[PDB]
C-alpha cells in the first residue's frame, strides 16, 4: 500500500538517482568516528539493480556500450569497495566494548547487519592467539572481556557540517552552544552533543 | 588502557623527587632492607610516577612539589617567552606531563600555565603551510606529539601536491 | 627492563617495508621466560599473611599491576603489529599469494572472519571480490606476462609454470594472472 | 581527504556539450548537444570523438569582474558552481585542444586559488579561546578545506581536551583540561 518510493519499486530508479541512496553512509564516515547505521536493504539493491545491468551487458559486443555501462559499475563500486573498507575496521577496531551497546536492543536493520558474524570471530581469534602468549598463569581478575580496552570512545572529533537545511538559528536538541545556524554557512562542533541531525539526517555531512 | 604510545611505560617512569609529610618505610629497590624502614618528612625521594599515579595527593603521604623547569621560573614567563621559546627536544614529556601530572600536585594555579604555550599553535602554524626540499632541514624541535601531527602537516600538502597534476 | 624492550622491537621490519627478505619471530625468549618466572614475585605476597593488610603493597601492587599491563599491550602488538601490513598486502592479494615465508591459526581465523565480508561482497550469496587487481577491462583472455623482479614464487593459479618474478613469463591465461599488483610486477602486461 | 575523492564526485555534475544509455542523458545525435556527465569526455576527446565547450563562469570577464567582488568578502564569495578547482584541472588539460584563451582561466584560477587560502589562515589567525562554535562556510568553495582537515582537527582534541572542555567540566577555581 505504501508503494512508490524512490527506492527499488514501481518506477525506475535511475542509474545517476540510485548513484544517490547510499552516498552519505559513506561520507558519514570518513569524518565521524565511530559506527553510524548500516542498512541491509543494499544487500537487495545494489547485489540486484546493477547485476540486471550485467545480463543486459550479458546480452557484451560493443566496444563502446560494453565498457560504458561498465565503467560506471567500476565507479559505482571503488566506494562500496571504499564503504566497507572501514567498517570492516571500524569494529574491528571497535570489537571492545561495541558488544555493550548492541546489546542494548540488538539495534536493528537500520544500525548493523549480518557486523555480528564479526563477534563470534573477535573473541575467538582473541583466545586461539592467546593460548600461546600467556597461559601458564593466564589473566586472574579481569579475566573475560576485560573492561579497560576500548579502542574508539573520543566524540569531540571536530566535525564539519554540510549546510542543507534549516538557514536561520534553527535551534535543536544539543548540549553546547548551536546558535547561528545556516544553509551556507556553521559553527564547526563535535560528534556527542549532535548525534541527532544525522539520525534523523536533517543535517548532513562535509 | 589509555590513550596509547609504543612507550606506554616512558608515560610515567619520568622521576621527581617530592618531598615526605610522613617517616618512610622499606622502599625496596633502594637501599632498603634490615637497614631502614623510617625516615623524615623531607628527603631527595625520587618518584617514577607509575605508583604514586592515584596515591591520593589529598592525604598526607607526600607534599606539593614541582621539578623547576615545571615551576613558574621557567613556565610561568614561558607564557610571556612564549614567543620564540624552545623546547628542542629536551623534556619531551612537556605537552602531556600536565595532561596528567601538574593537577595531582595539588597547587591550584599550574595547568592553566600549559595552554597558553599551545594557544600558540593558532599564531604558530602560520608559519607551517608548506615543504620546500629535503627530509631533514630543522627536524629536532619537537615534542613526542606535536611530530606526528607535522609530519601529517606535510603530509596532506604532500598528497594535496598530486591533487594538482600528474605531478 | 620490566618490559621497555620494543624499544629494541623496532628495527626487525627495517628491510622488512617493500624490500622483503623474511621475518622473524624472535627475540622473544627471556622477555617471554621471565614473565611468568617474575609472576613468581607476583605471587610471593599474593594473598600472603606478610604483613596482613596494610599500605605496603599496593605501591609494588602497582609493580605487579604495571609489569603485566605492559606486556599485554606490547603482546598484543606482536600480532597486532604484525597483522597491519600483513593485512595489507592479504588485501593486495587474498590467500592467492600468503607470506612470501597459533599465527596461522589467527590468520585462519581472520579468513573466517573475512567471509562475513565475502558473503554480501559480490552478491547475497558472495564473492571473493577483487578489490586490488584488475582495473583492466577485460580482454582476450591468454596472452602471457612480465613482472619487476618479484619473490615469494606463489602463484598456483591456473598456469603451466610461470617463474614469479620479471619475465615470469608463459602462456598464462586470464584464471592465472589474478594475483598482485604493486609487489614489483606492473610496469606491463 | 584525497586527489580523487573530488574526482569521484566533480565529474558526476552534467553539462551541455557537443559530440541510448539509460539515464536522463538522451541518444547521441550529430550536430546536436547533449547534456552528459563529465566522464565521457574523457572518453570522447581523449578518445578523439567530440570537442567540448565550459559552463558559463569559464571566462576572463565575469570572473575579472570578481577579482573585487568578493572584497567584500570578510566572510565569503560568489561561488560559480564551487568546483573550478577540478573541472579546470581536466578542462584546461585537454580542451585547449582546440579552446582559447587557458592562460588568463589559467592565471585567475590561481590568482584566486591560493589567494582565498591567503585569508584563510588570517580568518584562522583570530580563532581564540576554544571558539568551536563559531566557523564559516558562509559561501564557501568545495575543493579547499581538505587541505586544512587533517591537521588542526586531529590536533584541536588534545587543545580542546582544555578548551571545548568548559561548557560542560567544572574544577575548582583555577582552569581544567
Amino acid at each position: 500500500g505504501l508503494e512508490d518510493e524512490d527506492d527499488d519499486d514501481m518506477e525506475q530508479i535511475t542509474a545517476q538517482k540510485v548513484l544517490e541512496i547510499i552516498e552519505t553512509a559513506w561520507i558519514n564516515e570518513m569524518c565521524a568516528p565511530e559506527i553510524l547505521p548500516s542498512q541491509t536493504d543494499m544487500l537487495e539493491l545494489m547485489v540486484s539493480q546493477v547485476a540486471h545491468m550485467e545480463e543486459q551487458m550479458r546480452d557484451d559486443k560493443n566496444d563502446f556500450r560494453a565498457v560504458v555501462h561498465s565503467m560506471e559499475l567500476e565507479r559505482v563500486r571503488y566506494i562500496m569497495a571504499s564503504y566497507l573498507r572501514c567498517r570492516l575496521q571500524k569494529i574491528e577496531t571497535f570489537t571492545q566494548h561495541i558488544l555493550n551497546q548492541e546489546e542494548s536492543r540488538e539495534p536493528d536493520d537500520k544500525r548493523l547487519s549480518p557486523e555480528t558474524k564479526f563477534a563470534q570471530e573477535f573473541a575467538s581469534n582473541v583466545d586461539e592467539y592467546f593460548h600461546k602468549v600467556a597461559t601458564q598463569y593466564m589473566p586472574n581478575q579481569q579475566r573475560g572481556e576485560a573492561e579497560q580496552r576500548i579502542v574508539t570512545p573520543n566524540l569531540m572529533s571536530h566535525v564539519f557540517l554540510k549546510a542543507n537545511v534549516a538557514v536561520p538559528a534553527v535551534i535543536v536538541g544539543v548540549d553546547d552552544e548551536e546558535v547561528d545556524m545556516a544553509a551556507g554557512s556553521q559553527h564547526i562542533i563535535p560528534y556527542q552533543l549532535v548525534a541527532d541531525l544525522i539520525q534523523n539526517n536533517q543535517a548532513q555531512l562535509i | 588502557p589509555n590513550y596509547y604510545s609504543i612507550e606506554d611505560i616512558f608515560v610515567t617512569q619520568e622521576k621527581v623527587e617530592c618531598r615526605v609529610n610522613t617517616k618512610l618505610q622499606r622502599m625496596g629497590f633502594l637501599d632498603s632492607g634490615a637497614e631502614s624502614d623510617d625516615l623524615e618528612p623531607g628527603r631527595t625521594v625520587n618518584l617514577p610516577l607509575w605508583y604514586i599515579k592515584e596515591l591520593k595527593v589529598n592525604n598526607a603521604y607526600f607534599t606539593v612539589a614541582v621539578p623547576d623547569i615545571y615551576r613558574n621560573v621557567h613556565k610561568a614567563v614561558c607564557e610571556a617567552e612564549t614567543t620564540h621559546i624552545e623546547l628542542g627536544r629536551l623534556h619531551p614529556y612537556f605537552y602531556e606531563f600536565g595532561r596528567y601530572l601538574t593537577p595531582y600536585d595539588r597547587n591550584h594555579v599550574i595547568g592553566r600555565i600549559i595552554f597558553e604555550t599551545l594557544r600558540q599553535r593558532v599564531r604558530h602554524l602560520l608559519d607551517i603551510s608548506k615543504s620546500d626540499g629535503q627530509a631533514a632541514k630543522a627536524e629536532h624541535r619537537l615534542d613526542n606529539i606535536e611530530a606526528k601531527l607535522h609530519e601529517a602537516g606535510v603530509r596532506t600538502n604532500s598528497q594535496y601536491i598530486e591533487w594538482l597534476q600528474m605531478t | 627492563m620490566f618490559g621497555e624492550k620494543a624499544f629494541d622491537l623496532l628495527k626487525e621490519l627495517e628491510r622488512s617495508s617493500q624490500t622483503i627478505p623474511a621475518f622473524d619471530d624472535d627475540g622473544v625468549r627471556q622477555v617471554l621466560e621471565e614473565i611468568k618466572a617474575i609472576f613468581e614475585e607476583n605471587v610471593a605476597q599474593a594473598s600472603s599473611y606478610n604483613a596482613s593488610g596494610d599500605r605496603s603493597l599496593w605501591p609494588l601492587l602497582n609493580f605487579r599491576h604495571a609489569a603485566l599491563q605492559r606486556n599485554k599491550r606490547c603482546l598484543l602488538a606482536y600480532l597486532y603489529e604484525r597483522c597491519r601490513r600483513i593485512k595489507a598486502l592479504r588485501w593486495e592479494f587474498g590467500p592467492i599469494i600468503p607470506g612470501d615465508i597459533p599465527e596461522v591459526t589467527f590468520f585462519n581465523n581472520y579468513s573466517k572472519s573475512l567471509a562475513a565480508y565475502m558473503c554480501s561482497a559480490g552478491y547475497n550469496q558472495g564473492l571473493p571480490i577483487d578489490l586490488t587487481n584488475n582495473l583492466r577491462p577485460p580482454k582476450s583472455l591468454y596472452i602471457e606476462v612480465r613482472c619487476m623482479e618479484d619473490y615469494g614464487k606463489f602463484e598456483l593459479d591456473d598456469g603451466e609454470v610461470i617463474h614469479l618474478k620479471k619475465n615470469s613469463q608463459h602462456y598464462l591465461p586470464r584464471a592465472q594472472v589474478e594475483s598482485l599488483v604493486r609487489q614489483g610486477i606492473l610496469h606491463h602486461i | 581527504m584525497d586527489p580523487s575523492i573530488i574526482e569521484f564526485i566533480g565529474e558526476k555534475c552534467m553539462i551541455s556539450i557537443i559530440p541510448l544509455i539509460y539515464g536522463p542523458v538522451g541518444p547521441f545525435r550529430a550536430g546536436f548537444p547533449v547534456f552528459v556527465p563529465l566522464w565521457m569526455a574523457t572518453h570522447l576527446r581523449k578518445q578523439q570523438k567530440c570537442r567540448i565547450v565550459p559552463p558559463e563562469w569559464m571566462d576572463m570577464d565575469i570572473l575579472e569582474e570578481i577579482k573585487e567582488e568578493e572584497k567584500r568578502s570578510k566572510f565569503f564569495t560568489k561561488m560559480p558552481c564551487e568546483h573550478y578547482m577540478v573541472v579546470a584541472q581536466l578542462v584546461m588539460s585537454t580542451a585547449p585542444d582546440d579552446v582559447p584563451r587557458c592562460e588568463e582561466l589559467r592565471t585567475v584560477i590561481k590568482d584566486i586559488f591560493d589567494i582565498r587560502e591567503s585569508k584563510l589562515r588570517t580568518s584562522i589567525d583570530a580563532f581564540i579561546k576554544g571558539e568551536g562554535t563559531y566557523a564559516k562556510l558562509d559561501n564557501l568553495t568545495l575543493l579547499e578545506i581538505h587541505s586544512v582537515r587533517p591537521i588542526l582537527p586531529y590536533s584541536l582534541d588534545h587543545i580542546a581536551r582544555y578548551q571545548r572542555t568548559a561548557t560542560a567540566s567544572q574544577r575548582d577555581t583555577s582552569m581544567l583540561s
